[PDB]
């Protein structure tokens, strides 16, 4: 599963020691049910080799929680790698609109199933079938 | 600019005895509004069961006659019908947010062939603001 | 709202050594404005001889800076450019009233047999909305 | 909103744009129209959208189009950000899926379900819904 | 003016028509989003302009549809006729002709004539101009 | 000539003594320029009908004398029988359309020039011609 840093839909925060969540409460006493998911520090310019399991937890996180508990499967959350939601854009040989993203993710079988706040529009629907919003 | 009803589950909606008039309220008859009541509170179908009435604007007469107070029925459908409405009188209570919260779409048989010619066509018209001309030409939100 | 000239009949378009202020009218060279301003006023060409201009643009920014004092053009073309000025400064007189109140056209050649399919075309274009919705479009309406 | 002329006919004092490669882009892309906008949002266009938070913050962007969840929690959370109520592009945050998979129509019916009943009422109970 | 949507769905408070067998009907006849109102107006369609004025003096009527310079020259007669704000089908009164005729070119030269000088303006002083 | 009674541009009003006008003045003392139409009543069998000659000024006929005094032509000014400007109506018989008014008085031969606030539009260009307004 790959999603994008929004905080209201996906809070991503580093671990408190090693690997563990810090167990918040809400306002009703409800222990957030968090996920360990894995995702870099920043991007490659920026961060050049600091990829961790970190905390994520949220509205999608507990979305893909309700329907992990509601069919009958287990799951792995990861991050996106840059930090662009994809979009069908030229690349350098044969002047080929490829893509990238968490589209780009996809299409290589480094995702799954997108998790995330996706924008549906024609041209993501047009190569790939979506579910109900 | 008051709320007089907080939302779907108000603490009011568990009796009319903690009402103090007696409360009505009304949906039409074997839509599937009251499939996701019946689905959602078998009681309060069994509270509007005695609170039926006939139609949308025989509901609509009601309200405006204060024979009725209340009605629960579609959300741009009472939004159409606030934008119709004799000075703004009627005003619905938020914009969707304590509700079901689904849409419209077109019925297709199982396997189809149209299935995916009409979903990006309809994908493309959204994405040309056709459909906002088409809503702001059928749906006129005053006030 | 205040209007210090209120037609082109006014009283200070005669001469303005007759009144303390001497004001600057600019109009553009070469253009059938200035044949109606001969064909009806000879002295207000003599005088615009005294202060002519170059560009619209210019003449635009020449008003902004106070050395040119009245300006004489199009209707729409200064309610276009008055409709996208900055801070709205500079005020028409009027909507075309003690004016000339003409219109723009389509000039075809003389016996051209396409006339009667071009008026009906656009009189078509007329009685729709839709020369009224490029109008929208290509038109502010605001201050 | 987006009927300001101002945005039609824009300045060197109204930056507006928004995060690059996102479907803001593509709609604005599509619509030659509004080619114009397409002609100022490459000049600031960011990587997340937190970058665009707190360069409106810092009053670096005077503008920023994008989806209304994030930003009406964020003017629930900072009372500064103020966001405007011309709505346009009504569309919708679904699952991406894949191509003819066993999952389409299973994952489908679930989301319904949660939207049947008052499941989505406690996701905006958790986060969207409480204002501060 | 017409951008009321209130009239677009008129009642029994709002009694408004137009001269019958007039362009204000054809022009109504063509745009399909006025038939509602056509479909209204059709009820009350009054055979003259100034049996209409005479009947929403009295307030038998509530409003009423006809060209621009023939109702500010009613409000210049009578203070309580009102004209509205807006404005639409902005057309012109010409002179109806024949066919294939001696009479077109020169016919039209003379109107022009009559606009480069100041002769329209005078007629303007006359009666459109000239208040009560 | 065939035009309507409208009130701000065609002034219709009876005659004072025998078939004349009243010789008035307007602000400036310019004398208004009368015209000697013939004008009928509205309902012809609903009173005495007698289609007396009757007086005719204002703008639109100031305009008829300004444009008769450019060219040299005469004219006879005479009014429209009901008072329609005129639409394309369908006969009853055989659904067939025909015109009516100032319109059905002009393609008649009845008329000839129509002097008039007539409103410009479409349908009625398809069939006669049309000065500059
Ligand atoms: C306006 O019209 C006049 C006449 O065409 C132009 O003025 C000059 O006219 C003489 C006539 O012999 C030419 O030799 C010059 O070439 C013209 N001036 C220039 C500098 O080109 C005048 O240019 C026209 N243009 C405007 C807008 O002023
Ligand atoms: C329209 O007006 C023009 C004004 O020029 C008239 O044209 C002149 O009239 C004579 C009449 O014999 C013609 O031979 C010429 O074409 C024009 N003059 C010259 C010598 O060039 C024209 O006759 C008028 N048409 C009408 C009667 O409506
Ligand atoms: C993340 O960021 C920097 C690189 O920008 C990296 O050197 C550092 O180790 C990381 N810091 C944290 C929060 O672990
Ligand atoms: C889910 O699958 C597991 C085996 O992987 C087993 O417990 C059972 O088949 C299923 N349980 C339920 C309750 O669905
Ligand atoms: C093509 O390669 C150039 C470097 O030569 C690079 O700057 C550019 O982003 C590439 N463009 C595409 C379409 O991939
Ligand atoms: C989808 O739901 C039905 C419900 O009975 C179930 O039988 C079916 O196996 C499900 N499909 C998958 C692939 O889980
Ligand atoms: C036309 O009108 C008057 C008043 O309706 C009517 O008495 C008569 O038949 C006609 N004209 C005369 C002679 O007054
Ligand atoms: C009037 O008609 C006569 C005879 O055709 C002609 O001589 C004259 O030029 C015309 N024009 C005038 C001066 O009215
Ligand atoms: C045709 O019917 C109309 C009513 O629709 C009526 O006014 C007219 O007199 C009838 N016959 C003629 C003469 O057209």
């Amino acid at each position: 599963i790959v999603t994008i840093h929004q905080e209201p839909f996906v809070y991503v925060k580093p671990t408190m020691s090693d690997g563990t969540c810090k167990e918040e409460f809400t306002v009703n006493g409800d222990p957030v049910k968090k996920v360990i998911c894995t995702g870099p520090n920043d991007t490659s310019p920026g961060s050049p080799r600091h990829t961790v399991p970190q905390c994520c937890y949220g509205f999608c996180i507990d979305l893909l929680i309700k329907l992990a508990r509601t069919m009958n499967f287990t799951y792995e959350v990861h991050l996106v790698a840059d930090g662009k939601f994809g979009t069908q854009e030229r690349v350098n040989n044969s002047n080929k609109k490829e893509w990238n993203g968490m589209m780009g993710e996809l299409l290589s079988g480094q995702a799954d199933m997108i998790v995330a706040p996706l924008t549906i529009n024609n041209e993501r629907a047009q190569y790939i079938e979506f579910s109900k919003p | 600019f008051v709320d007089q009803v907080t939302g779907l589950s108000d603490k009011k909606f568990q009796r009319p005895h903690d009402y103090s008039p007696p409360f009505r309220f009304g949906t039409v008859p074997q839509g599937s509004t009251e499939r996701n009541i019946r689905n959602n509170y078998p009681y309060m179908h069994q509270y509007m069961t005695r609170f039926n009435q006939r139609g949308v604007e025989d509901a609509l007469v009601s309200l405006k006659t204060g024979k009725l107070d209340a009605f629960i029925y579609d959300a741009a459908v009472l939004n159409y019908k606030a934008g119709r409405d004799e000075g703004c009188k009627l005003v619905t209570i938020g914009s969707g947010y304590i509700f079901a919260t689904t849409g419209y779409g077109i019925a297709l048989q199982k396997g189809s062939p149209w299935k995916r010619q009409i979903d990006l066509a309809l994908l493309q018209f959204v994405g040309d603001g056709e459909m906002e001309e088409l809503e702001t030409l059928w749906l006129t939100g005053i006030c | 709202f205040v209007d210090q000239v209120t037609g082109l009949s006014d009283k200070k378009f005669q001469r303005p050594h007759d009144y303390s202020p001497p004001f600057r009218f600019g109009t553009v060279p070469n253009g059938s404005t200035e044949r109606n301003i001969r064909n009806n006023y000879p002295y207000m060409h003599q005088y615009m001889t005294r202060f002519n201009q170059r560009g619209v643009e210019d003449a635009l920014v020449s008003l902004k800076t106070g050395k040119l004092d009245a300006f004489i053009y199009d209707a729409a073309v200064l309610n276009y450019k008055a409709g996208r000025d900055e801070g709205c400064k500079l005020v028409t007189i009027g909507s075309g009233y003690i004016f000339a109140t003409t219109g723009y056209g389509i000039a075809l050649q003389k016996g051209s047999p396409w006339k009667r399919q071009i008026d009906l075309a656009l009189l078509q274009f007329v009685g729709d909305g839709e020369m009224e919705e490029l109008e929208t479009l290509w038109l502010t309406g605001i201050c | 909103g987006i009927n300001d002329p101002r945005l039609r006919n824009p300045s060197d004092k109204f930056i507006y744009a928004t995060v690059k490669q996102s479907s803001v882009d593509i709609y604005f892309r599509r619509q030659v129209e509004l080619s114009t906008m397409y002609r100022h949002m490459e000049k600031h266009n960011y990587e997340s959208a937190a970058e665009a938070i707190q360069a409106v913050r810092d009053n670096k962007l005077h503008a920023f189009i994008w989806d209304s969840a994030v930003l009406e929690f964020e003017a629930s959370q900072k009372c500064d950000l103020v966001t405007t109520g011309e709505l346009f592009f009504r569309s919708g945050f679904g699952i991406g899926m894949r191509k003819d998979s066993p999952w389409k129509q299973n994952v489908s019916l679930s989301i319904l379900k949660s939207h049947e009943n008052g499941f989505m009422e406690d996701l905006d109970k958790t986060w969207v819904r409480y204002q501060e």
